[PDB]
RNA sequence: GGUUAAGCGACUAAGCGUACACGGUGGAUGCCCUGGCAGUCAGAGGCGAUGAAGGACGUGCUAAUCUGCGAUAAGCGUCGG
RNA sequence: CCCGGCGAGGGGAGUGAAAAAGAACCUGAAACCGUGUACGUACAAGCAGUGGGAGCACGCUUAGGCGUGUGACUGCGUACC
RNA sequence: AGGACCGAACCGACUAAUGUUGAAAAAUUAGCGGAUGACUUGUGGCUGGGGGUGAAAGGCCAAUCAAACCGGGAGAUAGCU
RNA sequence: CGAAGGUGUGCUGUGAGGCAUGCUGGAGGUAUCAGAAGUGCGAAUGCUGACAUAAGUAACGAUAAAGCGGGUGAAAAGCCCGCUCGCCGGAAGACCAAGGGUUCCUGUCCAACGUUAAUCGGGGCAGGGUGAGUCGACCCCUAAGGCGAGGCCGAAAGGCGU
């Protein structure tokens, strides 16, 4: 049976997460645990996070069957932002954008 | 009594969105783009309605020349022939004889060739 | 320099064909504990050619 | 445009370079284990091993040039008689390195560095 | 059936475009109002040196705010419901 | 209860008519950002549409050349105020 | 003794470079002049807009000045866009 | 036994549109006929809010300079300790006035901030901390200057002034 699990407001650029979700999209998670915990980069050790948990996720809730789980459906969407003043030269004030994201797995034996 | 445009501005954006549904990026997003798009449209579809009558008489024309030369005659001289044999088979029907049946146009074409003489 | 028009979705995503990250396969498989590490590296716990190089 | 040219810049000039060079030999020689980056302990090598070989002969002049470098008394004191007969059988290759991945704060290689054996 | 030569030739999508389905930021639309706006019927049309309007500071079992009050300090006495 | 950092966040169980009502909480569109499906695209030039149109996939129908989704190629076509 | 000289603190900005969505709504670096006097600075007060002040540029009067800012006439007027 | 609204499909009209239905939605809507508009948006360098673009590019804010070992910590180039290297040192040191108004110390945490990591902080929460006959303020007096009973002047307001 499918298990959902993931990770909202995350403080991370949507599209930095999801130069990470495609390296794993549809591998088997034995390796893809190991490619996310070999990655350099922090949207890596997020997405570690999240799919760890999706794992613990499909066996206290779920029966059995870990070593043939595989990862089915991930997807990062962009969530609320946060309007900061940045000050510029000449009395000029940019509006910067801080994004967040949320990091969802779809993880099943099937 | 103060009126809100809420709904009846959305219905008119809707319609004209699914009158666009398809063109290419923002032609089937924004509204400002999808207008313009659409008059584009109507405009083409009106004047093909009148240039597809050219373009497949064109079409029958050609072919029907083409099953002419086959037989060893000129369009003209075909036509000519078939006016003076007081033969009045539109061209729509001479290329769809000409691509079916080839025996019928031989058969018009030495009518038209005798007519000719 | 600045832009005339607007590039649209079509383009960002068409530039970013070469921006995506590379995946390691084969790391390596320890000869002694059998664990994963990078190559020509040691693992989690210093492990390299099979004997100890950092004794914690 | 580098054609057969030697010597890292380590984005310092040459004095902050000899500085930074003198205080990690001094480190090492204390410890004999050090985790820095690859290219630190790459130029590290070129500056270690040559006084190690300086090391191995014992005099009042070769002690002063020693003392010439790292600027420490125990360092030197530490050298021609610790490391010297350790490494008097020794041709070269007195150092070794054992990458270790990356920070987690800059994502730069680390890599660790020792002797031969250490005598541990 | 095999060798040779000529002609034809899709099945590849790093990415993109189109339609559909499922999602995210986004808070418009729909419904509601101890909120406003304009009037009608009446009162009041002023308060105050017996210290005005308006404020500061304190007052609870109180750390803060609103409200009430003023060292008798979210109050006291009398008479009625 | 579990993962997670004795976090944040998430998934279960339960209350709840409803949790596709979870405190960022009624209904939740569009611009914008994605995932999967079907089609096309790596020798082709331009207001990107229109008419024709082979082909490709699915529902038809129990055949009947139907519709939907895309559009190899082709004639014409230099936005709006 | 010098409205004397060189030259620090201090005052000012004459020359060159950097900057021009900068570190800065006029700065920094290298040079420069005055530097015991017509000097500079701290503190407090006064001169308030057809006015003030001005070793005099019609300069300044709160990052603005051939008539400051705030509110009212005022939804000034526009044969203009 | 499903209102408005939203989202699709089909039918229908010369058209602004209308009707039916699938799903969501979960409570009002309203026939026909007459009347009143804050009654129909694509532009006005229109206003408000949200979201693309450059792009994950510049930049991360004086070229005085960091390194090593250990410790806390899940995570240490940035926190603490010890060793060095360098800088200021008529300052980049110390004490005050003006100003700021608890930024000071301790314990605790990374929701937001620091142009990055964060366990750190001038960040959040709680507690504590300021002791004057000799310091300063207060007070006596006074300059520049301000107010100013009587008084003078001036339509009023008000100005000058003992
Ligand atoms: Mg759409």
């Amino acid at each position: 049976m499918e298990t959902i699990a993931k990770h909202r407001h995350a403080r991370s650029s949507a599209q930095k997460v999801r130069l990470v979700a495609d390296l794993i999209r549809g591998k088997k998670v034995s390796q893809a645990l190991d490619i996310l915990t070999y990655t350099n980069k922090k949207a890596a050790v997020l997405v570690k996070k999240v799919l760890e948990s999706a794992i613990a996720n499909a066996e206290h809730n779920d029966g059995a069957d870990i070593d043939d789980l595989k990862v089915t459906k991930i997807f990062v969407d962009e969530g609320p932002s946060m309007k900061r003043i940045m000050p510029r030269a000449k009395g000029r004030a940019d509006r910067i954008l801080k994004r967040t994201s949320h990091i969802t797995v779809v993880v099943s034996d099937r | 009594a103060r009126v809100k445009r809420g709904v009846i501005a959305r219905a008119r954006h809707k319609k004209i969105l699914k009158q666009a549904k398809g063109y290419y990026g923002a032609r089937s997003r924004v509204y400002r783009v999808a207008f313009q798009a659409v008059i584009k449209a109507g405009q083409y579809a009106y004047r093909d309605r009148r240039q597809r009558k050219r373009q497949f008489r064109q079409l029958w024309i050609a072919r029907i020349n083409a099953a002419a030369r086959q037989n060893g005659i000129s369009y003209s001289k075909f036509i000519n022939g078939l006016k003076k044999a007081s033969v009045e088979i539109d061209r729509k029907i001479l290329a769809d004889i000409a691509v079916f049946d080839k025996v019928a146009f031989t058969a018009l074409v030495e009518k038209a060739k005798a007519a000719l003489a | 320099a600045v832009q005339q028009n607007k590039p649209t979705r079509s383009k960002r995503g068409m530039r970013r064909s070469h921006d995506a990250l590379t995946a390691v396969t084969s790391l390596s498989v320890d000869k002694t504990s059998g664990e994963k590490h990078l190559r020509h590296h040691i693992t989690a716990d210093g492990y390299y050619r099979g004997r100890k190089v950092i004794a914690k | 445009m580098r054609h057969r040219k030697s010597g890292r810049q380590l984005n310092r000039n040459s004095s902050h370079r000899q500085a930074m060079f003198r205080n990690m030999a001094g480190s090492l020689v204390r410890h004999e284990i050090i985790k820095t980056t690859l290219p630190k302990a790459k130029e590290l090598r070129r500056v270690v091993e040559p006084l190690i070989t300086l090391a191995k002969t014992d005099s009042v002049a070769n002690r002063r040039l020693a003392f010439a470098r790292t600027r420490d008394n125990e360092i030197v004191a530490k050298l021609f008689n610790e490391l010297g007969p350790r490494f008097a059988s020794r041709a070269g290759g007195y150092t070794r390195i054992l990458k270790c991945g990356f920070r987690a704060g800059d994502n730069a290689p680390m890599a660790y560095i020792e002797l031969v054996d250490r005598s541990e």
